[PDB]
Parts: C-alpha cells; structure tokens; sequence
C-alpha cells in the first residue's frame, strides 16, 4: 500500500513560533521609532527642501504602515480565532501595498539620484510629491493579485488555492522573485554603480563616504532579502518537480521560509539608517530637536562685493573652482562683525527658493546648473545689510554643507574714505 | 549701533607729545579694523595709521612712520595713537574710523584706501 | 506574512492510487493545510495517507466511511 504519507510540521511550527513573535516585536519597536524620527526630522520646524526629502518621508510612511500591522499579526499567532475572514484580507492588503511601495520608493531614491548626478536632471519638491502619488497608486494596483486572493479557510487565513489554477503559486513566486528582488536590485545597483564611478574621480571632499554609503544600501538590501527569495527559488524548484523533495526536506524548507521571512522584516528598520540618518545635516538637526599644510579639494571662490550708497544694487557671484557633480543646492549666508551667521538666500538646483523674512522682496537669487554658479542681485540695500556674505554649497547623499567661501564685504552706509599714503 | 568717540587733543608747539584716545561706544571693537586719518584745514583726507584684529598687522603713513605709535586695548574699548615729535604738518583735525576693507579671513587686515563707516566728531591738534 | 511561510501543519506530496473500501476506518477533512484540498485516509493499519478529493473512488469511500463512522446509528 505504501506511498507518500502526509508530512507533519507540528513541531517545526511550535519551535519557530516564539522566534517569529520575538522578531515581530523587535521590528515593531525599532521600525516604528526609526521611521517616526525620519518624518519628525524632515517636517518638524522645517520645510522640505529637496526631492530626496519627499521620497524619504514616503519611504518612512510605507515602513510605518508595515510595522503597524505586526501587533495585529502577533494577536493572530497567539490565537488563530482572533482574526476573522474580512480583516485578514484588508490587513494583508496593507502588507503588500506597504511592501511594494517600500520597494518602489527605494527604487525611486536611486533613480532620483541617478538622473541628478549623471544626467543633471533635478526635481523640484512639487514634482517629487507628484511622483510619490504615482508610485502609491502603482503600488496598490500591482498588489491587487497578491492580497485579494487571501481569505480565511479552515480557521487559517490562507491563499485560497482551490479557487485558483495550479499554475498560480508557481507564477506568483516567479513574479515575486523577479518583481520584488531582481528588478529592484538591478536598478539600484546600476544607478549606484554609475554614480559611484563618477564621484570616485571627481574632486568632492566626501567622494569616499558617498561610495561607502551607496555600497551599504546595496549590501544591506541583499543580506536581508536574498535569503527569503533564495528559499522561494528552491521552494519553486520543489513545486516545479525539478528537484526531489522528501518529508525532511520540506520541513527544513518550511523552517527556512519562516526564519528568513522574519529576517526580511528587519530591512524596514534599517531604511532610516541607510538614507536619512547617514547624512550629517540630519544628524545636526536631530540634535537641535532631541535636546541632547596645503589646500584641500574644492574651494569656493567668491567675487562681486564692494561698497555702495543706500538704495543701490550689487551682484554677488559664487562658483565652484573644482569639478564636483554631487552639489544639489547652494545659498548665501552672512555674518555681521560680532553677530551670528544667518541665512539670507538659498536656492536648490530644482528651482525651489527660500528667502529670509527681512530680505524677501529686495534681493533676488538665481543660479546656473551647468556652471555651478549662483548669483544674488541685492536691490534696495539698507544700512542694516552691512555684513560679510558667505557662499555655501550642499551635497547629495552625504548631506554635507562644509563648502564655504572666503567671504566678501558689503557695506551700505554714508561712509567716508581716506587714502593712506 | 557702534559709534566712535575720540578724546585726544590740545595745543602744543612742534616737539610736544599728545595721546589720541579713541573709545568705542555701543559695541566692543574687538572685531573691527580701526585706523586714524587726519585732514588739515583746506586739504584732502589722508590716513596716518591703522590697526587690525590680527596681532601682527599694523600700518603707518610715509611721513609719520616711526613718529607715531598706535596700539589696541580692550580696557574701555579704546585704541591709542601716541603722537611724538610733532611737526607743523601734523596740524589737522584727526578722526578715528573703522576700516571695512580687505577682510581676507577671520580678521580685517588693514588696507590702502579703506572705507571708513563709524567715525567720531573729530579732535583738533594745533601745532 | 509573505507567501509559503504561513503556519500550516499538514502538507501532501502525492496521492494514493486506490484504497480498498474495507481497509479504511476514518477520513478527516484537513483541519489546516498548505496545498490544495486533501483528505487524510486512516487505514485499519493506523497509517495515514493523502487522497485527492476529486476522484470517483474517493467520493464513494467518503460515503461509506461517514455512514459507518456515525456512532450507534
Ligand atoms: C550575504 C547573504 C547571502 C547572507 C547569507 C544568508 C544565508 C543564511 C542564506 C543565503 C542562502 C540561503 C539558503 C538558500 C537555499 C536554501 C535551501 C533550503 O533547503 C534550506 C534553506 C536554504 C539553505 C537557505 C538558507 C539561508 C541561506 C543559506
Ligand atoms: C544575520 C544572520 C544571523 C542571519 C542568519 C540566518 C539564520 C538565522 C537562518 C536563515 C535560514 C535558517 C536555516 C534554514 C533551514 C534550516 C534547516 C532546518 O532543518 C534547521 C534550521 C535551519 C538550519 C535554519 C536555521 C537558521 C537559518 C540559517
Ligand atoms: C486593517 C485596516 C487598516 C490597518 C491600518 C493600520 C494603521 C495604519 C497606520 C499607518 C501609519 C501612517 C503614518 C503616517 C503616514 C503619513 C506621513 C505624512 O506625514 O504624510 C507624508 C506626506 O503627506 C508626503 O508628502
Ligand atoms: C537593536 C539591534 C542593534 C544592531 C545595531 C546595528 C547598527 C549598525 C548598522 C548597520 C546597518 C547600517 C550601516 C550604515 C552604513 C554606513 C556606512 C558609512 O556611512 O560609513 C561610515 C563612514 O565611512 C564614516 O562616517
Ligand atoms: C511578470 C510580471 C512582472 C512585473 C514587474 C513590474 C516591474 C515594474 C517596473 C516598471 C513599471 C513602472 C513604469 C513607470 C513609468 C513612469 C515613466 C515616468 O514617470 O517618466 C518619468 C520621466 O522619465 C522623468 O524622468
Ligand atoms: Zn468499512
């Protein structure tokens, strides 16, 4: 009579369940905290300045929707009766919408930084918000066939395989393997390879850390997602009858699927450390909110200062002497003798401008991307504007703003001159 | 704001010695390059001395190099120009101004033809 | 929860060719399982076997067992 008998998993599930519940609590703890600090850092007492900030918040929002479902799933593991047939599908919906959106914006980070570095295509804040809407819509419509089929059958929320064809779980794995891993990893790898190959030869004073940051993004993505997709590959090979599979093999593969699944959930906790909190600007900003023998590289040469009577006009000019391709925004700062440094005019390469309250309406800031030049027309000058105007430049990915000029003097008054000879 | 006040004068024949005391009123002048310039009745302006924020920089005129001596002091926010061995050419109304020209970095190096902005009422040195 | 990593206790790899109607004692519909609908046939030998539900010989074996399994009826 003998043939293949049912392969039982009662002990594998009993040993894997405590690990999954533990990791779920860990992912929920750090994932919700880490992604809240991201949104809090880029919104609290500050406007969104670049296109990267838009995608960072949207990335943190997708991770938030994911981690907020884990305490619901924890109640599901502790007792299967707790989840009905209608919240499961809806709760499963938030898993795939948030999962695909997380991968969509991760891909958009590389693309946004790809077109900016090599193709000199900069996106204003207004456009980044529009693309985020498109990605969220695209993430929902592409997840429909992934959660709409999951129902509650035999008191377990499961993929209803009886109402589908036998080819469906094979196609579902192949689509998930290439759609969620191959394609995202190929884009972010090609983009960051092209970017790294350009920055490594530029004269940027952070070219070293820029490459290390971009490599970490790729490495972390692999070391957290590959074990899950590599287990689906050998699971798909099992369903495809390409390899043999005994009962013991299916038990080892089952535990691997459970363990590697909890490993992949940790990746949404690392996204704040991979994009946002790796830049010094976000490090200094978070501190101010949490409440606790030769020249080097590219120097900013300034010119266009001088003296003018009250009501005149001047044109300050600033440009980068070296060849650097990672600057995304520049601005002007000033410091009167004995006073602190204040912002007067900042413009990004996308077009979004930002002026101070006292200056708005008199000075007009403009830039040139092809020459990395920024000009400040200072019309209707007042005696209170007398200070030393410094030029500042900000850098992408590394989020550094340690590019400063020597400082030019601008004096607006009824001065007196005395030639010394 | 910052306004300068000079309080050094008097009437001394050639050979006398006065002290030109320029005090700052409103802002401690640790941060400006302050220099002295004079103007005799009927003549154009001309600078005689200059001192900066940096410790080593100093400037004097061609006809007074060595005869005068300028020095900064944070006591009462006052620089001093000691006039020694006066000449009839020194008969002029001296003014104390702050130079706002040639700021290389950190400190205002004293410069030729430096624009002055905050200067006092003036003192009369009759020789 | 990602696919194939759900908590199912029973998985069937192959179905039985034929079970004689006089050797089975009980069939239990899968309380929980990963794959398609699978009926667990318990023989007189107290050994479990997987069976496909959409079969002519399995359908009648489910009518014979269910009728005789009714205690004292
Ligand atoms: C840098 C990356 C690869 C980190 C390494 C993660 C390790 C733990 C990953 C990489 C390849 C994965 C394996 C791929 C294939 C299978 C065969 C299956 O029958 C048991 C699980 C098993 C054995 C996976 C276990 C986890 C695994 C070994
Ligand atoms: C960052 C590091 C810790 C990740 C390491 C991955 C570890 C935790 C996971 C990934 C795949 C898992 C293995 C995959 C399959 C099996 C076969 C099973 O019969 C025994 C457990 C065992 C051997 C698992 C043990 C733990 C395992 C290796
Ligand atoms: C089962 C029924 C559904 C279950 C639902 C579970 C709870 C969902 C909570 C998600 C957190 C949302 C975090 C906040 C997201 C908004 C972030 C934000 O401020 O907006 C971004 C901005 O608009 C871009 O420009
Ligand atoms: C609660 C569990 C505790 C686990 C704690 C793990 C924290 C380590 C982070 C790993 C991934 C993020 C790595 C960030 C990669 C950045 C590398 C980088 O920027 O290099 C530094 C630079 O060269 C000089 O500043
Ligand atoms: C087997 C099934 C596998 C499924 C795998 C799915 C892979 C999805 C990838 C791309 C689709 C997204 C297309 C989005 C097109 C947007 C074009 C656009 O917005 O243009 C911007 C313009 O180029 C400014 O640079
Ligand atoms: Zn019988």
């Amino acid at each position: 009579d003998e043939d293949a008998t049912p392969c039982v998993f009662t002990d594998v599930l009993n040993q894997s369940k405590p690990v999954t519940l533990f990791l779920y609590g860990v992912v929920f703890l750090f994932g919700s905290i880490g992604n809240f600090l991201v949104i809090f850092t880029i919104t609290w007492r500050r406007r969104i300045q670049c296109s990267g900030d838009v995608y960072f918040i949207n990335l943190a929002a997708a991770d938030l929707l994911f981690v907020c479902t884990l305490p619901l799933w924890m109640q599901y593991l502790l007792d299967h009766n707790s989840l009905a047939s209608v919240p499961c599908t809806l709760l499963t919906a938030c898993f795939y919408v948030a999962m695909f959106a997380s991968l969509c914006f991760i891909t958009e980070i590389a693309l946004d930084r790809y077109y900016a570095i090599v193709y000199m295509r900069y996106r204003p804040v207004k456009q980044a918000c529009l693309f985020s809407i498109f990605w969220w819509i695209f993430a929902v419509i592409i997840a429909i066939p992934h959660f709409m089929v999951v129902t509650k059958k035999d008191n377990q929320c499961m993929t209803d395989y009886d109402y589908l064809e036998v080819s469906y779980p094979i196609i579902l794995n192949v689509e998930l393997m290439l759609g969620a891993f191959v394609i995202p990893l190929s884009v972010i790898s090609y983009c960051y390879y092209r970017i790294s190959r350009i920055v490594a030869v530029s004269q940027s004073r952070h070219k070293g850390r820029i490459v290390r940051v971009l490599i970490a993004v790729v490495l972390v993505f692999i070391i957290f997602w590959l074990p899950y997709h590599l287990t689906l590959f050998v699971d798909t090979l099992k369903l495809l009858k390409w390899i043999s599979s005994s009962c013991e093999f299916e038990r080892s593969l089952k535990r691997a699927l459970i363990l590697t699944e909890s490993l992949a959930f940790c990746h949404c906790c690392l996204n704040p450390l991979l994009y946002v909190f790796v830049g010094t600007k976000f490090r200094q900003e978070l501190h101010c909110l949490l409440a606790e023998p030769r020249g080097s590289q590219v120097q900013l040469v300034e010119s266009g200062g001088g003296l003018v009577r009250p009501g005149g006009s001047l044109r300050l000019s600033c440009a980068a002497s070296g060849s650097i391709f990672t600057i995304y925004a520049m601005g002007w700062y000033r410091q009167a003798p004995g006073k602190q440094r204040e912002l007067v005019a900042r413009i990004t390469f996308g077009g979004d401008t930002n002026y101070a309250d006292s200056v708005k309406g008199r000075f007009t800031i403009s830039r040139d991307n092809a020459k990395n030049a920024v000009y400040l027309q200072m019309n209707s000058l007042k005696p209170e504007d007398t200070a030393v105007y410094y030029c500042n430049a900000e850098e992408t990915i590394v989020e550094e703003a340690d590019y400063w000029g020597q400082g030019t003097q601008v004096t607006v008054s009824s001065r007196a001159l005395e030639v010394l000879f | 704001q910052l306004q300068l006040v000079e309080s050094g004068g008097g009437l001394v024949q050639p050979g006398g010695s006065l002290r030109l005391s320029c005090a700052a009123s409103g802002y401690s002048l640790e941060y400006y390059a302050i220099g002295w310039f004079r103007q005799a009745p009927g003549k154009e302006r001309e600078g005689v001395s200059c001192i900066s924020t940096s410790v080593g920089s100093t400037k004097y005129a061609d006809s007074v190099k060595g005869r005068f001596t300028i020095s900064r002091d944070n006591a009462k926010n006052t620089v001093y120009l000691q006039m020694n061995s006066l000449k009839p050419e020194d008969t002029a109304v001296y003014y104390c101004g702050a130079d706002l020209s040639t700021f290389y970095g950190g400190n205002y190096y004293c410069g030729d033809r430096g624009i002055y902005d905050y200067y006092g009422q003036g003192t009369q040195v009759t020789v | 929860l990602l696919p194939h990593a759900n908590y199912c206790a029973i998985t069937c790899s192959k179905m039985t060719s034929k079970i004689p109607v006089a050797l089975l004692i009980h069939y239990q519909q899968n309380q929980a399982s990963c794959g398609k609908r699978a009926i667990i046939l318990e023989t007189r030998q107290h050994r479990l076997f997987c069976a496909d539900p959409k079969e002519q010989w399995v359908k009648d074996a489910m009518q014979h067992l269910d009728r005789q399994a009714a205690a004292l009826t």
